[PDB]
RNA sequence: ACGGGCGAGAGACCGAUAGCGAACAAGUACCGCGAGGGAAAGAUGAAAAGGACUUUGAAAAGAGAGUCAAAGAGUGCUUGAAAUUGUCGGGAGGGAAGCGGAUGGGGGCCGGCGAUGCGCCCCGGUCGGAUGUGGAACGGUGACGAGCCGGUCCGCCGAUCG
RNA sequence: CCCGUCUUGAAACACGGACCAAGGAGUCUGACAUGUGUGCGAGUCAACGGGCGAGUAAACCCGUAAGGCGUAAGGAAGCUG
RNA sequence: GAUGAGUAGGAGGGCGCGGCGGUCGCUGCAAAACCUUGGGCGCGAGCCUGGGCGGAGCGGCCGUCGGUGCAGAUCUUGGU
C-alpha cells in the first residue's frame, strides 16, 4: 500500500505521467531483465536497454530469435535488434519493434558509465 | 444546464445516536460467535477450533508476513484468506476507471 | 480472530448487563424484548400444553 | 461462566487459555439496527 | 431516497397527480403569507387567532440573563439527595438533609406535589413560593434564604 | 424423469398484448403500455378495439410457469448449481444460462445425465 | 350487477402484523399467535393485538402509577405492552412482579433492589398461559404534546386547541381575535 | 446454532450466502438453498442447515459407492472443526438405509426428516450408479 | 477568508448530443463597423506488415493476387441500430391502408415433439453377507459425569444369504 | 373513425403531430407538521471543539455549574406560581 | 363463503436502468452491445433461451443510493 503522501494512485495521472516521459525517463522506463549468468555475476536484476547491446527475446512469435540490438526507438517505446525483421508486400525488409521488457539481456556493452551504474546496483543489494 | 443542477451543499453525511452505534457494534460482536451465522456471510470457518477463535498473544509480535501467513494456517483461518487472495477479480461497470480497479 | 488480550479487554470495554463499562462513560449493554429466544422450549413447555 | 478455550502456536510454551466469556457476547442480535446504523454511517465517508 | 418518491410511481400519468383542470401553476394565490387579510382571511382567523396586531410595552435591550430564575418543585427536591445522604437521613430523625438548591442550578423553589412522609428537610434557595414553604414546615423542616 | 404435473395446462390468451397503435407508428413499441388519455377509445374498452390486459387472464396457479414439457425452469450457471435440483428433478428442469461457455455446457450435461435432471437447451454450441 | 358498497368488501384497515423488524417481537407474536389460535383466551387476543400497534400506541407507564395501580394487587403480575419508566416522584417502591417490552435501567434497578422482578412475555406465557392471575395496564395514549393540537380550531369558539407558532411572547399570536380591544375574542 | 436455532432463521431467512433466488420477487420467484446439510435443498425452517442444532448431511464420498452420512453433534456447535459426526458407509443400499434410519430417526435425532433422509440417500445412491455405469434408461415412462 | 497564480492528493461525479464553450493547431474556424457572438471535430492494426505484381480502363477505379488471427480491421479505417433506399424470393391489390376476435390455405419451426420401462423366475459373472468374537475412531440421552443405548470401518470361526 | 390535449360535449370544418435515433421535465436545500421504523427516557443530544486513529476527510472516545429542546404556567407589566 | 365499472386523485405489490457496501458466478472452448417468419415463461411492466455477428469484458442475489423509464411539449441536436 502506498504511503507516500507526494505519489497519486490515479491510474489517469499515472497514464499520462508514463505517455508524456521524457527521452531520459524513457531510458529508465525501457529497461529489460538480465540473463542468469549475467544477474548471477553481476547480482543486478534489470538494466536500462542500450544500443551495442546483446539481446536474446523471450516473448512472442521470435521467442527464440536473439542478436545485437541496432535501434533504440523511445518514441516508440521499441528496440531494433539485427535479424529480428520481416518482408513486406514490396519485398523489402524492416525491422520489427520488440518492447525491451520482453526481452533478457545476455551481454552488455560496458563503460565507465555502465560499470558504475553496475557497482552501484549491486551495492544497494548487497 | 440539466434540470435542478447538482450543489454542493447536500446532506451527505449522517448523525447516528452514540447509543445505536453501540447496540450495532455489540450486535455485530455477538454475531461474530454465531458459526451459523460466520458461516452464512461467507467466511470458510470449517476447519477453525471453535468460535469465538481467540488466539495467543505471542501473534502480535510476528513481523515477517510469511509467519503471519504460518500463523493463519495453523489457526485454521488460512482457507478463507486463500479465498479472499483467489476472488481477486477487476470490478465490472464504470468504477473500473474511477481509481476502483 | 481475537487475541487473549482484546478478548480480556473485551470486558472492561463493553461492561455487562448488571454493571457499567470502564471505557464507555455511564454505558449498558441492551436487554432483548425476549429472555429465551428458543420459541420451541416455550410453546412445547408442560405450563402451556397443559 | 462459560469460558472460552485460547488456541497456542507451536513457538509458544503454554496452553494456558480459559477466559470467561465475555458479557458482550450474548447481546442481543438485531439485524435491523445493524442494517440501518451501517447504511447510515457508510455515507460520512 | 428517490426510489421512494411518490413521483416515480406517477410516471406515464400526464398530470403528475396534480389535476388536468386545476393544473400546477407557479404561485396561484400569491408568494409566502400573501393576503392574510384579504383571500387568506379564513385560514388565519381559524388556525392563527391573535396573529394580526400588537399588545403590551416595548422593552429596548432586552438581557434575558437578569430574568433568569430557573425553579424546582418539592417533590423533586428529594430526588437531588444522594442515595447514601437519602439513607442516612431516613435511619436518623433528629437531623434533616440540607439541600441547597443553587448548587443543582434553582433559584427558587415552587410548591408542586408532596415530600417522602415523615420526613424533615432544610431548604435554602434565593425565592420560595408560600405554598411550598408552608409544605417545608408541615414536614418539620426549615427555609434559609440565599443570594 | 416423470413430471410430477398432472393437471393439464390451460391458457385463458396466447396472444400478446401489444400496444395500441405501434403498427402505426414506428417510434412506438410494442411492450404494454395502458393508455391514459381522455379520449382513448382502448382505454374506453369500445368493442372490436385493441383488447387490455387485466388480473382476469391469470394462469391457474398449479400450472403457473409449467414448461409444455411439464417442468419448471431453473437456471444454472455451472455443474455446482445443478446439484440443487437433485431432489427436484419430477418438478424442476435445467437451462443452461447463454452466456456459458461450451466447454462447460459439457460438464453440466454430463453431471445432469447423472443426476437424472431434465436440461431444456442441451444441444446449444454442440 | 349486485347493490353492494365497494362490491361486499371491508374498507376498514387495521393492523395484522408488527411493522417493525424487531426478531425478538416477531418471535413473540409467533408465540401469542399460537397461544391465541389454541387456547381461545381474550388475554392472550388483546396481548396479540397491542403486539402489532405503533410507537405511539405503545405508550410507557411510569413507576409512580404502577405502583398505584398495583396498590392492593401485589399478588398479581402486572402487564403492560409497552416500556416501564422510573419516576423520581415515588419514594415507596414495593414488590412487584412485572412483565413489560422494556424496562429503563433506573426502573429495573427499583425493581430489583424493592424485591420485584422484571419479566418478558414469554417468561409471561411460562408462568401465565392463559394471563391468569394478571393486571393489563395501558399508559397514557393521549398524554402527548401533538394531541393538544388536535381537535377543533384554536379560533372558533369553545375551543382551547393549542396553536402552531415558532415563538412563544406577547408578539405571537395574541393581539386580534384573542381580545375584546383588538377586534373580537376567539 | 450457538443461539437457539428460531432466531437464527429470522435473522438468515432474509439473506444468507448460501441463498438462490432466481426471477425476481414476483410469482415466478424460486427460491433454493446450497448449504450441505439441507437435505431438501429448500430455503426453509424445517430443511436449514444453518438454524438447526441437529441437521442431517448425505453426500457422495469421492470413490468406491461411498456414501457420507453425517450429523451435527449437540454439544459442539461453537467447535466447526469437530461439528460433524461423519461416517462412511461402503455396503449395500439396504445397509445404508438402515444405518440412516437408526441414526436419524430411531434415536429421536430428527425424526421429522426421516423420509426426506431416506429419498436424499436414495438420489445419490443412483446418481453414483450411473456416475460409474452410465446412463442405460432414459426413466421417462410413467 | 480564498471559483485567481504556482505545486500536490483525492472522488459512491461525466464519459464525446455527457463532462468546462473547448478530450483535437478552442476562445480556434467563422460572423459583426463595433461593443461582442462563437461552433463542429476522439477509436486501423500487436506490429504498417498501409496492399508488390497481372489484366481492363483516359482516369477515378474494377477483376485477380498479396499482408494479417482477422480486411467480415484497407488511414474519417473497434462495433455498426432506426428512419430511408436497391436487388432477389413469397404474397396481396374494383375510390386508402393499418387494426380486434375465429377458423382455414401455405410456409417456418419443434424430438423433454412422443414411451419402451417395471415385477416375478432360471442360467452365468462380479461385490458384499450374524444377534458371535477383538481393534480404530465416534455419537444419542444424561449433567460437553456415571449408567443405558447406538451406528461407521477393519480382522477372524460359523452361517450360505443378499 | 386518429392519437395527445383543453372541454358540458372531439373522428371533428378545434389545436400539436412528415419520419427515425439520442437527450428531455416534482429535484436539492432550510423551517415546521402528521404518520411510521429505530435508540434512550425525565431526560435526551459530543461530530463548536478536544484526544486520537484505518500511516488515517472514516471509525472510536470526551459535557466542567456549556448549550439546544423537554422538565410550569398565567399576566402588557410589576409579579405570583 | 361473498364479490369484480372507473376520469381527477390516493395507496399497495411488482418490472426495468446506472453506482456503492457485501455475497455467488460467468467470460478468447468467446463478455457487452446489436441482428433474427428459432423457442418458451408471466395478465403485464418484462424475463429465460437457440442461432448469427461482434472481439473484451459482464451478470445473479441482499441492502443502500440516484442527473433512473417518453409518442407528443409549433420540444433539442443529428439523420432521413
Ligand atoms: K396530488
Ligand atoms: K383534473
Ligand atoms: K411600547
Ligand atoms: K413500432
Ligand atoms: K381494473
Ligand atoms: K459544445
Ligand atoms: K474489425
Ligand atoms: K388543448
Ligand atoms: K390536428
Ligand atoms: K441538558
Ligand atoms: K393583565
Ligand atoms: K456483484
Ligand atoms: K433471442
Ligand atoms: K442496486
Ligand atoms: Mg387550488
Ligand atoms: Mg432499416
Ligand atoms: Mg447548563
Ligand atoms: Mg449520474
Amino acid at each position: 500500500m502506498k504511503y507516500n503522501p507526494r505519489v497519486s494512485s490515479s491510474r489517469r495521472k499515472s497514464r499520462k505521467a508514463h505517455f508524456t516521459a521524457p527521452s531520459s525517463v524513457r531510458r529508465v522506463l525501457m529497461s529489460a531483465p538480465l540473463s542468469s549468468d549475467l544477474r548471477t555475476k553481476y547480482n543486478v536484476r534489470s538494466m536500462p536497454v542500450r544500443k551495442d547491446d546483446e539481446v536474446q527475446v523471450v516473448r512472442g512469435t521470435y521467442k527464440g530469435r536473439e542478436g545485437k540490438v541496432v535501434q533504440v526507438y523511445r518514441k516508440k517505446w521499441v528496440i531494433h535488434i539485427e535479424r529480428i525483421t520481416r518482408e513486406k508486400v514490396n519485398g523489402s525488409t524492416v525491422n520489427v519493434g520488440i518492447h525491451p521488457s520482453k526481452v533478457v539481456v545476455t551481454k552488455l556493452r560496458l563503460d565507465k558509465d555502465r560499470k558504475s551504474l553496475l557497482d552501484r546496483k549491486a551495492k544497494g543489494r548487497a | 444546464r440539466m434540470f435542478a443542477p447538482t450543489k454542493i451543499w447536500r446532506r451527505w453525511h449522517r448523525k447516528i445516536p452514540v447509543n445505536q452505534k453501540r447496540y450495532a457494534v455489540a450486535s455485530a460482536i455477538a454475531a461474530s460467535a454465531v458459526p451459523s451465522l460466520v458461516l452464512a456471510r461467507g467466511h470458510r470457518i470449517e476447519s477453525v477450533p471453535e468460535l469465538p477463535l481467540v488466539v495467543s498473544d505471542s501473534v502480535e509480535s510476528i513481523e515477517k508476513t510469511s509467519n503471519a501467513i504460518k500463523a493463519l494456517k495453523q489457526i485454521g483461518a488460512y482457507p478463507d484468506a486463500e479465498k479472499a487472495k483467489d476472488s481477486h477479480a477487476i470490478r465490472p461497470g464504470k468504477g473500473k476507471m474511477r481509481n476502483r480497479r | 480472530v481475537w487475541t487473549k488480550s482484546a478478548y480480556e479487554k473485551l470486558d472492561g470495554i463493553y461492561g455487562s448487563f448488571d454493571k457499567a463499562s470502564e471505557k464507555k462513560k455511564g454505558y449498558v449493554l441492551p436487554r432483548p424484548k425476549m429472555a429465551n429466544a428458543d420459541l420451541a422450549r416455550i410453546i412445547n413447555s408442560d405450563e402451556v400444553q397443559s | 461462566i462459560p469460558t472460552t478455550t485460547v488456541q497456542s502456536f507451536e513457538n509458544d510454551m503454554a496452553t494456558d487459555g480459559a477466559v470467561p466469556l465475555p458479557a458482550v457476547m450474548k447481546a442481543p442480535i438485531r439485524p435491523d439496527v445493524v442494517t440501518y446504523v451501517h447504511s447510515n454511517i457508510s455515507k460520512n465517508a | 431516497t428517490t426510489r421512494f418518491k411518490k413521483n416515480r410511481k406517477k410516471r406515464g400519468h400526464v398530470s403528475a397527480g396534480h389535476g388536468r383542470v386545476g393544473k400546477h401553476r407557479k404561485h396561484p394565490g400569491g408568494r409566502g403569507n400573501a393576503g392574510g387579510m384579504h383571500h387568506h382571511r379564513i385560514l388565519f382567523d381559524k388556525y392563527h387567532p391573535g396573529y394580526f396586531g400588537k399588545v403590551g410595552m416595548r422593552y429596548f435591550h432586552k438581557l434575558r440573563n437578569k430574568f433568569h430564575c430557573p425553579t424546582i418543585n418539592i417533590d423533586n427536591l428529594w430526588s437531588l439527595v444522594p442515595q447514601e445522604v437519602k439513607d442516612k437521613a431516613k435511619s436518623s430523625n433528629a437531623t434533616a438533609p440540607f439541600i441547597d438548591v443553587t448548587q443543582y442550578g434553582y433559584f427558587k423553589v415552587l410548591g408542586k406535589g408532596v415530600l417522602p412522609q415523615n420526613q424533615a428537610v432544610v431548604v435554602k434557595a434565593k425565592l420560595i413560593s408560600k405554598n411550598a414553604e408552608k409544605k417545608i414546615k408541615e414536614a418539620g423542616g426549615a427555609v434559609v434564604l440565599t443570594a | 424423469a416423470v413430471p410430477l404435473l398432472t393437471k393439464k395446462v390451460v391458457k385463458k390468451r396466447v396472444k400478446r398484448f401489444i400496444r395500441p397503435q405501434s403498427d402505426r407508428r414506428i417510434t412506438v413499441k410494442e411492450s404494454w403500455r395502458r393508455p391514459k388519455g381522455i379520449d382513448s377509445r382502448v382505454r374506453r374498452k369500445f368493442k372490436g378495439c385493441v383488447l387490455m390486459p387485466n388480473i382476469g387472464y391469470g394462469s391457474d396457479k398449479k400450472t403457473r410457469h409449467y414448461l409444455p414439457n411439464g417442468f419448471k425452469k431453473f437456471v444454472v450457471h455451472n455443474a455446482s448449481e445443478l446439484e440443487v435440483l437433485m431432489m427436484h428433478n419430477r418438478t424442476y428442469c435445467a437451462e443452461i444460462a447463454h452466456n456459458v461457455s461450451t466447454r462447460k455446457r459439457k460438464e453440466i450435461v454430463e453431471r445432469a445425465a447423472q443426476l437424472d435432471v431434465v436440461i431444456t437447451n442441451k444441444l446449444a454450441r454442440l | 350487477g349486485i347493490d353492494l358498497k365497494a362490491g361486499g368488501k371491508s374498507k376498514k384497515t387495521k393492523r395484522t402484523a408488527p411493522k417493525s423488524d424487531d426478531v425478538y417481537l416477531k418471535l413473540l407474536v409467533k408465540l401469542y399467535r399460537f397461544l391465541v389460535r389454541r387456547t381461545g383466551s381474550k388475554f392472550n387476543a388483546v396481548i396479540l393485538k397491542r403486539l402489532f400497534m405503533s410507537k405511539i400506541n405503545k405508550p410507557p407507564l411510569s413507576l409512580s402509577r404502577l405502583i398505584s395501580y398495583a396498590k392492593g394487587k401485589e399478588d398479581k403480575v402486572v402487564v403492560i405492552v409497552g416500556t416501564i419508566t422510573d419516576d423520581v416522584r415515588a419514594y415507596e417502591v414495593p414488590a412487584l412482579k412485572v412483565c413489560a417490552l422494556r424496562f429503563t435501567k433506573t426502573a429495573r434497578a427499583r425493581i430489583e433492589k424493592a424485591g420485584g422482578e422484571c419479566l418478558t412475555f414469554d417468561q409471561l406465557a411460562l408462568r401465565a398461559p392463559l394471563g391468569q392471575n394478571t393486571l393489563l395496564l395501558r399508559g397514557p395514549k393521549n398524554a402527548r404534546e401533538a394531541v393538544k393540537h388536535f381537535g377543533p380550531a384554536p379560533g372558533v369558539p369553545h375551543s382551547h386547541t393549542k396553536p402552531f407558532v415558532r415563538s412563544k411572547g406577547r408578539k405571537f399570536e395574541r393581539a386580534r381575535g384573542r381580545r375584546n380591544s383588538r377586534g373580537y375574542k376567539a | 446454532t450457538t443461539v437457539p436455532g428460531q432466531l437464527v432463521w429470522e435473522i438468515v431467512k432474509k439473506n444468507n450466502s448460501f441463498l438462490v433466488k432466481e426471477f425476481g420477487n414476483g410469482t415466478a420467484g424460486v427460491v433454493f438453498s446450497k448449504e450441505p446439510n439441507n437435505l431438501y435443498n429448500l430455503h426453509s425452517y424445517k430443511h436449514s442447515g444453518l438454524a438447526n442444532k441437529k441437521t442431517v448431511t448425505i453426500q457422495a464420498e469421492g470413490k468406491d459407492k461411498s456414501v457420507l452420512l453425517a450429523t451435527s453433534k449437540t454439544k459442539k456447535q461453537n467447535k466447526p472443526s469437530t461439528l460433524l459426526n461423519k461416517s462412511v458407509m461402503k455396503k449395500e443400499f439396504r445397509r445404508m438405509s438402515k444405518a440412516v434410519t437408526n441414526q436419524v430417526a430411531d434415536n429421536y435425532y430428527r425424526p421429522d426428516l426421516k423420509k426426506a433422509a431416506l429419498a436424499r440417500l436414495s438420489a445419490v445412491n443412483r446418481s453414483l450408479k450411473v456416475a460409474k455405469s452410465g446412463v442405460k434408461k432414459k426413466n421417462r415412462q410413467a
